Order: structure tokens, then C-alpha cells, then sequence
């Protein structure tokens, strides 16, 4: 049970910095251009829901 | 239980002394007292014969 | 939208990361055999005793 | 980052700079000032607003002129760990001040870093045998322990270190930290010289010691993450290498004086004694990075110079707070010529029990704090009237106690020299059985002279015999 | 698995709204922000920093709030916006807690993974009223004969654990929960003590070792450890006493007893003394700003007990000042002395005379109950206190050696008999059924000739004695709990049986 836990929670950090990871490919992208354009549009959303 | 066994052990420890040497019988009712309280802090100390087969 | 973002990259590019079974053994154990306890010795066995006791019986407890 | 700045104001060596861009510096940053004095290293510890920071320094001040550039070289100051950092005395910015020529070194590390966490603890505590009576029988020495000397104006506080290094860490393989906060040079020039000639440090060989050093005149700036760059250097040690660790720290009193003297030169009102009110904080984190987790156990070694010898003033009181053992040595108990010189009702471990060191040990232990403390308790009676006016029982315990206290007194081995009296060490296995002796009064009834300065009991006959001639 | 974990929590954020309260941040450094705005800013409420610290305001000022920072400093950077949480302190209260170790916040650092909590509550929760009560009833057995005899322990009661540090200072209160053990082994749940054991200042080594203590004498599954850390924020150390009354709470308003052990609240007191100096507030009476009282008197008051309306829930208070220097004279030390409902005071010196546990019954009182205590105990350990009181001018004409009056020898020596009775080894508690014939032993003067030396041979011997033949008479102690004649004299004839002989 002890090395069972271990291992789901080694599972889970390596899948962190996997996460990490992918994190750092998505603000390379011009995705960080496209999703300025998101924030923005949702910004009019909410704000005209305001 | 253990009692019974016991009680007739000191009445005849009280008994021993109006016939008082005999000192290996008396080692051995001391014994017997001791090695009771072995097997009743054996079986007291029981732990489950088997594993928590369901939950655990 | 950065959750959407996220999660599909993620979930998708490794959802689990990988395991080892191997490592598992070195740091579990498993059952420890019996010992085979076995009927136990037998007490105040043979005449050896009683031919003892009878002999070394001969001392009254004054 | 290119941050501008000028110093605005330098009110004493808590500089403030006005770094004049709005790019914004973040607190723990390190800076450099280039001037003819080379760089000098601040370290960013308030922002007040306005790209106004107040900064700590590090190196020395003196020559500033207001208006004089900065330039943010970020984060904690990067010392350099490896190997290859194993035989060399540090400064704090990595320097050699051994000068053994730029320290090679593989990763260099940020002096900051984070305190492990009640998750990452694994706390163990071994027995240690330190080859001296007192400290064995009253306080037994563990693996991943934290020890704790309170001892006197470096009277003899060093030597007990210098002693504790030459028997432990001379029996310690696994690596070892020295780190000497704001002590005095002549010590640094002794220790490095005996660790040279005694091969701790080969010196164009591989050290299983490391050292840091951090003289006193040094500004107090320095010597408040002299200690943080010791801790970098264990933890490299302790986490990247693995390797079983000791530490030794001598003397933190002055890490605690360092920072009360900036706390209020910052702005922070200063805590009752003139103490930082970040006082627990500080001794808190350096007691909490240096803590036992499964990556190592690291034993510690903590030498107050207790100020004016009170123990209640928070700065010792607060130590006690991250201590598993005390060896509190008064400087009385020197006077009287006791060399160990420790406080006996005044040590404790948590390893000192009646199964951790075991029953028999426990008792015999217990008997002599019993017999002290009633040594103690007639002292008014013995010198108000006198010891014939003492109880017969009474006065063959004051014997005992006097014989015991005698004992006690067992030579130095580095001070062997400076006591001018040779060495007496004595193991574990034979203290107990010594002391079991003395208490059963089987060797009351011989010189109480020859109890005096001396290690075993079978020194204590043989020392008879001497006397006798 | 830890991706379906993980697949919740990606699932579990998505979307968020205005924001309309702001501040810049302006001050940081000294760990302590002042921003500026904030007008929204209801008191003691709980402020998010962009840079994801959280920090509560306790200073509003119509300049910048002073928003006292758990998080770290070089995080929290100049200019940062803070919005407010919107939400005064509170803390996860429920049941889930025990088996938990839990850091000031309420979260699993024993890392036993989320807590099932059955509510959350605030921390500024105030003390039941005078009507809220009910009389006293609920004893409270430690273990420690001393304790019970001479401060008998209630519940709803506050003793203030007094003495110098680290002398087993920790070691008393577990005691405590150990022989509390028995009560929780038993299956009557308001005598079920949840013992929560808060631990203030302590690094987590010691907390590791006391963890390790208390699993391994299997208490932890009742224990609850609340923790504030040598390295865990000030500010959250002042909030680790009143997150852990909350947690209390619980048990105590639903009408289930529970025991609070406040370790050590001087290490509270600093941190309260660091952060009102730090919100610039002016130095108390020993840099603790008066009004500290007013701090640990709303604290203390919330262990009471209770109203049979309220479930007869009682949570008892156990304070724990760990005096350096036995100074009771110091601010915060005469201040909780006050307060508490009883002292218990211990000595060092009483310690090194091999005392252990080493306790200055001179100025230990329990001002409350003797329903703190059983019956049949009190019975006996009626003149307990007599001879003890009796023993204390004794011992001080035996000082000097002076040529005694018999009489006053014959105190001495029962006295010294008493002494040797009550010492205890840590982490070995006694169970009162067979705590009732040593004192009778002791108080009925049979003990009075045993010689000194083997009176703790003859304490265990006797106990040994009686688990063999009078194991009836400790049976009848444990059910009936008064001592009747018929038992008074049936353990007189077993304390003569085994006194002599």
C-alpha cells in the first residue's frame, strides 16, 4: 500500500511537470497572440453583461 | 476461569503453611500462576488470524 | 479558453505519466512463510519423570 | 535585470536606492554596485514604493557617492557546491578567503531556499559516542541530532567544538560542515591549519569537511547569510550528493546580534532587549532548513555565546526551542577547574533515557543529577555551618557528590595542549559500567584528588596510586 | 487514475467576474504589506494578492491597509493588486479532522489527503454564555495520580500548565490523552475525548517524533494535531489557537466532549508580538500590546461546559505557558494565570531531585470541582492533601537536621513514602481502578513503615498482587466508582493481605 501511494504520487509529479511542460508550449504559440483576441472578446462579454 | 484455578491456589498457599517445605511445589504453583497468565496474555493479546480481506 | 487550452493539450499529449512495476517490488514485500509450529513437546513425558517424582517425592513439607 | 538605480541614500549600511526606471526589482533580489572596490553586493529587503528600495549590503560601505548607478543582478546570491567545494573556506559570495584560487564547483546555487516540510521530514536519532563521559552519560549524542552549547564568551566554547570535531568528525567519514559565523580570524587560521595538517582537508587531496568562515568585523549583512550560504552548501551536500551530513555553527549568537543590529536600522522596531521582532522567524527557517528529512539527516552542533551568560534574554530562549539536546557549560563550573565545564543539571537529550540509553543507564544518570541536586541543596547547610554539622548520611553523599563532581573533570584532547593536561576519552560501554561502580560507593574510599582530572575509573586507580606515591 | 484526478481538477476551474475592489501594493518588505485602496475591506477579512499570497487585513487606515502577509515576501511585489476573498477567516470544522495532522489553514500537511469536515466555521466564534452552562460533573483522569488527587480535572475547565520548558513539558499534557486512552477505548462518546493537541512554535522534527508517539500508542485516530510550525507565518500562529477552537467547536455544540491542549500559547504570544509591532502598534507590557488579554480571555472562554440543551458538549481547555524562569510575573504569564481556571505548576529543581513528573503541588490548584475527580478517589485522597500539607512544614524543620519531634518524624516519614508513590515514568499512565488501592494503601498508613527504598518494589508487587487475587475488589471499583464500606474494608484486608507479606 506505502509503495502503491508512492507511486500515484511520483505518477502525479511527473505528471506536473509534464503539465510544466505543456504550459510552456502553449505561451510560444501565437496562441499568446490569438488568445489576447479571447480575454479581449470575453472582457466585452462580461463586461457588457455588467 | 483462571480465577477458580487461583483461588484454590492460595487457599492452599495459606493451607502451605501448616506444611511448609516443600519449596519447588510452590515454585511450581507460582509457575503454573505465571505460565497461566502467559497463555491468558497470549490469548488476550490475540491479534485477528487473518487480514482485513475485505476493506484492507 | 486557457482551460480549453490546457486541458486538451495535456490530457492529450500525456495523461498519465509512465510507470514501473519493477521499483514497486524492491520497496513491497510479500507474505513471510509460516513456521510451522507444529504439535508441542510434550510435558512430564516418559517414566523418566515419574520414577524421578516418585523418588525425589519422599520430602514432607514440615 | 538592467534596473537603474541610484543609491539615494546610504544611512549606514542600509543603502536605499532609487532605481529610477519603473522596472520593478522583488524582494530577496541581489544587486551590484561596481566601484573601484569591486562589486559590492546589496540584497533588495523592502520596497518603498516610488522604485525606492531599501536595501541591506552586504560588503563594506564607505567611499559611496549619492546618485551612483545600481544594477539588479537578481534573486539570491549563487554560491558554488560540488564536490569540488569540499576543502575550501568560503565567504559568501563563493569567494575563496583560503584563496585556494576560484572554487571549482558544478552547480552554483541561490542562498535562499525553502525549509522541508513536515511531509519531507524523516526523523531519526542514532546514539553517538563522543569518547567524553559527561556529555555521554547525560546528553547521548544521535545521528540527525541537534546539539546545543551555551557556553560562555568563546571561553572554552570553541574548544569544546574543536574537541567534538576531533573526536566525532574525525569519526564521521560522511561529510561535515564548518561554519564559523562572525568568529575571530586567529581561530579560522588555527582550525585551517590543524584541518590541513590532520588531513580533514588533504589539501591537494579530497576533504570530507567543507568550511565556511566569517569573521567578526565583517558587516553584520554578511554574516546574517554567511549562515544562508552554509545552508545552501549542506543542502547540496545533504539533497544532490546524498551523502550523510554534520554540521557545526559557532558562533550563532552573532548570527541572532547581526540581525537585531539591521532590524532596527530598517525600520523595525526592535523586540524587547533590543532583540528583531523577526527574531523567531529567522531562527525558525535556519532550524527548519536544517532539519532531518529522508535525503539526510543532518546532525547539528549550535554554540551560543550566551550574552552575559543569561539564558532568559529571547535569543537563547528561543534556541531552545529548536534544540533535541543542551549541553548549557557555565563558566563557574570552569572557574572551579571542571574541564568538561557543563552545566550537569543543565543538559539534557532526548536520547537520554531508560531504554534509548537503557534502564541502567537511566538510573545511574539519574542518581547523579539526584545526588548534585542534593549536593546543591546543602550547600546553604555546608557553608553556613559546616559539613561535621551534616548528617552522617548526608555528608558520605556530599563525599559521593565531591568524588562524582571530581570525575567529572577529565582532560581535553585538542586542548589537550592548552589545558597542558594529555587527553582522557572515554567510551560509552565504559562510562556506564563506571559509573555504576561510584554509585555503589566500590571506589569511595580513594582520593577524591584522584577522581580529579582524569577519564575511567581504572584512570581514577591508577591516579590513586600516583598520589599514593 | 491520477489523470482522472487530474481531469477533475482541469474541470474543476473555468470562469470568473469583476473584481471590484482593488489596492496597490506599495509597502512589502518587513512581511507585512500596507496597499493602498481598499474601502470595501471589511475587517479581518481575507484578501487574495495577485501574486497568490493570501493575507487578512487586521489594520484598516484611510491611508493603506495593512494586510498582514502568510505568504512570502519576494512573491508579493509593489503595485500588485490584492482582491479581496470577501471572506472573514474560517476554517473547515467537522470530524474529518481526526486521524489529521493539519497545518494553521486547515490543510493535511500528514498529507492523509483532503479532510472530511462537516461545515466550515470562523474562527471569531464568542464564548457561550453564563445560561449556556451546565455544573460540572465530567471527571478527568490523566494517568498521573498527582494530577487527578490534588488538581482534579473537569471539563469545560481551563489548567494552565505552568513550568519550565521542555521539561517533559509536551510529555505531561500526552499522559493526559493516554490514560484518556481508556475513555476513548470506551464506547460512551461524551466520555470520548477528541483530544486535539495544537502545537505552536514547535519545529517538525518534534511534531514528527510526537506524531510518531502518538500513532504508535494508536491515540491519533481520536487526536487531532493542529499545527503552527516553527516556520509556518506569525500571523498564523495567532490564528492557529482560534482555527482550532472552531474545530472544538464542533464537537462541543454537538454535544460531544472533546479536550483542547494549547501548546505553547508563549510561542502564540510572540507572534502576536512580532505582528502588532509590525502593524506598528505600540509595544505592551513586555512588547505584548495590552488588549493581548482581551485575545486570550475570548480564546479560553470558548472551553466550557455546557447546557444539557447543547448536548452537555464540553470542550475542556488545557493552556499551556511554558514559563522561562518559573516568571509568572510576566505579563502575559499573570495575565493567563487570571484567566485559568487552575495552574499547574511544575518545577525543575523538583525534577533534578528525581521527582518525574516534577510537579510544585505548592501552587498547583484546581479552583473548580471535585465531580473533576471520582468519588471513590476522593475519598481517599482526602488526607492525601492533609498528610502532603502536613508533610510540606515537616520538611522544612527537617531541613537544617534539627533533632525532629517523633511526631513530626513520623509525618516525614509517611511523607516521603507519598513521594515516591507518586512518580511516574513518561508514557506510562495508571488506570484509576488500580490507582484507588495505592492511595488507600498510602492514605491508610500502610505504606507509612514500607521502607523508601522498596516502596517502588512494593508498588509494583502490589499491583501485581492485586490483578492475581483482589482483581474482584477492581472490578467493583470500576463499576461503582464510590468507595462503600463494604469496599473500604474489603481493601483494607487486601492492602493488609499484600502489606504484609
Amino acid at each position: 500500500v506505502r509503495y502503491e501511494a508512492s507511486l500515484r504520487q511520483l505518477e502525479q509529479r511527473q505528471l506536473a511537470k509534464s503539465v510544466i511542460s505543456r504550459v510552456q508550449s502553449e505561451l510560444g504559440n501565437p496562441k499568446f497572440q490569438e488568445k489576447v483576441l479571447q480575454q479581449s472578446i470575453s472582457e466585452i462579454e462580461q463586461l457588457l453583461s455588467k | 476461569a483462571k480465577s477458580a484455578a487461583n483461588k484454590l491456589d492460595w487457599a492452599k498457599v495459606i493451607s502451605s503453611l501448616r506444611i511448609t517445605g516443600s519449596t519447588a511445589t510452590q515454585l511450581s504453583s507460582f509457575k503454573k500462576r505465571n505460565d497461566e497468565a502467559r497463555r491468558q496474555l497470549l490469548e488476550l493479546q490475540s491479534q485477528p488470524t487473518e487480514v482485513d480481506f475485505s476493506h484492507y | 479558453n486557457v482551460i480549453q487550452d490546457l486541458y486538451l493539450r495535456e490530457l492529450k499529449d500525456t495523461k498519465l505519466a509512465p510507470s514501473t512495476l519493477q521499483d514497486a517490488e524492491g520497496n513491497v514485500k510479500p507474505w513471510n512463510p509460516p513456521q510451522k509450529p507444529n504439535l508441542p513437546e510434550l510435558e512430564l513425558q516418559g517414566p523418566e519423570a515419574l520414577k524421578a517424582y516418585t523418588e525425589q517425592n519422599v520430602e514432607t513439607a514440615h | 535585470t538592467p534596473i537603474t538605480g541610484k543609491v539615494t541614500a546610504v544611512i549606514g549600511a542600509i543603502v536605499d536606492v532609487h532605481f529610477e526606471q519603473s522596472e520593478l526589482p522583488a524582494i530577496l533580489n541581489a544587486l551590484e554596485i561596481k566601484t573601484p572596490q569591486g562589486k559590492l553586493v546589496l540584497e533588495v529587503a523592502q520596497h518603498l514604493g516610488e522604485n525606492t528600495v531599501r536595501t541591506i549590503a552586504m560588503d563594506g560601505t564607505e567611499g559611496l557617492v549619492r546618485g551612483e548607478k545600481v544594477l539588479d543582478t537578481g534573486g539570491p546570491i549563487s554560491v558554488p557546491v560540488g564536490r569540488e567545494t569540499l576543502g575550501r573556506i568560503i565567504n559568501v559570495i563563493g569567494e575563496p578567503i583560503d584563496e585556494r584560487g576560484p572554487i571549482k564547483s558544478k552547480l552554483r546555487k541561490p542562498i535562499h531556499a525553502d525549509p522541508p516540510s513536515f511531509a519531507e521530514q524523516s526523523t531519526s536519532a542514532e546514539i553517538l559516542e563522543t569518547g567524553i563521559k559527561v556529555v555521554d552519560l547525560l546528553a547521548p549524542y544521535a545521528r540527525g541530532g541537534k546539539i546545543g552549547l551555551f557556553g560562555g564568551a568563546g571561553v572554552g566554547k570553541t574548544v569544546f567544538i574543536q574537541e567534538l570535531i576531533n573526536n566525532i568528525a574525525k569519526a564521521h567519514g560522511g561529510f561535515s560542515v564548518f561554519t564559523g559565523v562572525g568568529e575571530r580570524t586567529r581561530e579560522g587560521n588555527d582550525l585551517y591549519r590543524e584541518m590541513k595538517e590532520t588531513g580533514v582537508i588533504n589539501l591537494e587531496g579530497e576533504s570530507k569537511v567543507a568550511l565556511v568562515f566569517g569573521q567578526m568585523n565583517e558587516p553584520p549583512g554578511a554574516r546574517a547569510r554567511v549562515a544562508l550560504t552554509g545552508l545552501t552548501i549542506a543542502e547540496y551536500f545533504r539533497d544532490e550528493e546524498g551523502q550523510d551530513v554534520l554540521l557545526f555553527i559557532d558562533n550563532i549568537f552573532r548570527f541572532t546580534q547581526a540581525g537585531s543590529e539591521v532590524s532596527a536600522l530598517l525600520g523595525r522596531i526592535p523586540s524587547a532587549v533590543g532583540y528583531q521582532p523577526t527574531l523567531a522567524t529567522d531562527m525558525g527557517l535556519l532550524q527548519e532548513r536544517i532539519t532531518t528529512t529522508k535525503k539526510g539527516s543532518v546532525t547539528s552542533v549550535q554554540a551560543v555565546y550566551v550574552p552575559a551568560d543569561d539564558l532568559t534574554d529571547p535569543a537563547p530562549a528561543t534556541t531552545f526551542a529548536h534544540l533535541d539536546a543542551t549541553t548549557v557549560l557555565s563558566r563557574g563550573i570552569s572557574e572551579l577547574g571542571i574541564y568538561p565545564a557543563v552545566d550537569p543539571l543543565d543538559s539534557k537529550s532526548r536520547l537520554l533515557d531508560a531504554a534509548v540509553v537503557g534502564q541502567e543507564h537511566y538510573d545511574v544518570a539519574s542518581k547523579v543529577q539526584e545526588t548534585l541536586q542534593t549536593y546543591k541543596s546543602l550547600q546553604d547547610i555546608i557553608a553556613i555551618l559546616g559539613m561535621d554539622e551534616l548528617s552522617e548520611q548526608d555528608k558520605l553523599t556530599v563525599e559521593r557528590a565531591r568524588k562524582i563532581q571530581r570525575f567529572l573533570s577529565q582532560p581535553f584532547a585538542v586542548a589537550e595542549v592548552f589545558t597542558g593536561i594529555p587527553g582522557k576519552l572515554v567510551r560509552l560501554k565504559d562510562t556506564v559500567a563506571s559509573f555504576k561502580a561510584v554509585l555503589e560507593g566500590k571506589y569511595d574510599n580513594i582520593p577524591e584528588h584522584a577522581f580529579y582530572m582524569v577519564g575511567g575509573i581504572e584512570d581514577v586507580v591508577a591516579k590513586a596510586e600516583k598520589l599514593a606515591a | 487514475e491520477v489523470s482522472s484526478i487530474l481531469e477533475e481538477r482541469i474541470k474543476g476551474v473555468s470562469d470568473e467576474a469583476n473584481l471590484n475592489e482593488t489596492g496597490r501594493v506599495l509597502a512589502v518588505g518587513d512581511g507585512i504589506a500596507r496597499v493602498f485602496g481598499l474601502n470595501n475591506i471589511q475587517a479581518e477579512e481575507l484578501v487574495e494578492f495577485s501574486s497568490g499570497v493570501k493575507g487578512m487585513a487586521l489594520n484598516l487606515e484611510p491611508g493603506q491597509v495593512g494586510i498582514v502577509l502568510f505568504g512570502s515576501d519576494r512573491l508579493v511585489k509593489e503595485g500588485e493588486l490584492v482582491k479581496r476573498t470577501g471572506n472573514i477567516v474560517d476554517v473547515p470544522v467537522g470530524p474529518g479532522l481526526l486521524g489529521r495532522v493539519v497545518d494553521a489553514l486547515g490543510n493535511p500537511i500528514d498529507g492523509k489527503g483532503p479532510i472530511d469536515a462537516a461545515g466550515r466555521s470562523r474562527a471569531q466564534v464568542k464564548a457561550p454564555g453564563i445560561l449556556p452552562r451546565r455544573s460540572v460533573h465530567e471527571p478527568v483522569q490523566t494517568g498521573l495520580k498527582a494530577v487527578d488527587a490534588l488538581v482534579p480535572i473537569g471539563r469545560g475547565q481551563r489548567e494552565l500548565i505552568i513550568g519550565d520548558r521542555q521539561t517533559g513539558k509536551t510529555a505531561v499534557a500526552l499522559d493526559t490523552i493516554l490514560n484518556q486512552k481508556r475513555w476513548n477505548n470506551g464506547s460512551d462518546e461524551s466520555k470520548k475525548l477528541y483530544c486535539v493537541y495544537v502545537a505552536v512554535g514547535q519545529k517538525r522534527s518534534t511534531v514528527a517524533q510526537l506524531v510518531q508517539t502518538l500513532e504508535q500508542h494508536d491515540a491519533m485516530k481520536y487526536s487531532i494535531i493542529v499545527a503552527a510550525t516553527a516556520s509556518e507565518a506569525a500571523p498564523l500562529q495567532y490564528l492557529a489557537p482560534f482555527t482550532a477552537a472552531s474545530i472544538g467547536e464542533w464537537f462541543r455544540d454537538n454535544g460531544k466532549h472533546a479536550l483542547i491542549v494549547y501548546d505553547d500559547l508563549s510561542k502564540q504570544a510572540v507572534a502576536y508580538r512580532q505582528l502588532s509591532l509590525l502593524l506598528r502598534r505600540p509595544p505592551g507590557r513586555e512588547a505584548y500590546p495590552g488588549d493581548v488579554f482581551y485575545l486570550h480571555s475570548r480564546l479560553l472562554e470558548r472551553a466550557a461546559k455546557l447546557s444539557e440543551k447543547e448536548g452537555s458538549g464540553s470542550l475542556t481547555a488545557l493552556p499551556v505557558i511554558e514559563t522561562q524562569g518559573g516568571d509568572v510575573s510576566a505579563y502575559i504569564p499573570t495575565n493567563v494565570i487570571s484567566i485559568t481556571d487552575g495552574q499547574i505548576f511544575l518545577e525543575a529543581e523538583l525534577f533534578y531531585k528525581g521527582i518525574r513528573p516534577a510537579i510544585n503541588v505548592g501552587l498547583s490548584v484546581s479552583r473548580v470541582g471535585s465531580a473533576a475527580q471520582v468519588k471513590a478517589l476522593k475519598q481517599v485522597a482526602g488526607s492525601l492533601k492533609l498528610f502532603l500539607a502536613q508533610y510540606r512544614e515537616v520538611a522544612a524543620f527537617a531541613q537544617f537536621g534539627s533533632d525532629l519531634d517523633a511526631s513530626t518524624k513520623q509525618t516525614l516519614v509517611r511523607g516521603e513514602r507519598l513521594t515516591q508513590l507518586l512518580k511516574q515514568n513518561q508514557y506510562s499512565p495508571l488506570a484509576t481502578e488500580e490507582q484507588v488501592p495505592l492511595i488507600y494503601a498510602g492514605v491508610n498508613g500502610h505504606l507509612d513503615g514500607i521502607e523508601l527504598s522498596r516502596i517502588g518494589e512494593f508498588e509494583s508487587s502490589f499491583l501485581s498482587y492485586l490483578k492475581s487475587n483482589h482483581n474482584e475488589l477492581l472490578t467493583e471499583i470500576r463499576e461503582k466508582g464510590e468507595l462503600s464500606k463494604e469496599l473500604l474494608a474489603s481493601l483494607k484486608s487486601a492492602t493488609e493481605s499484600f502489606v504484609a507479606t
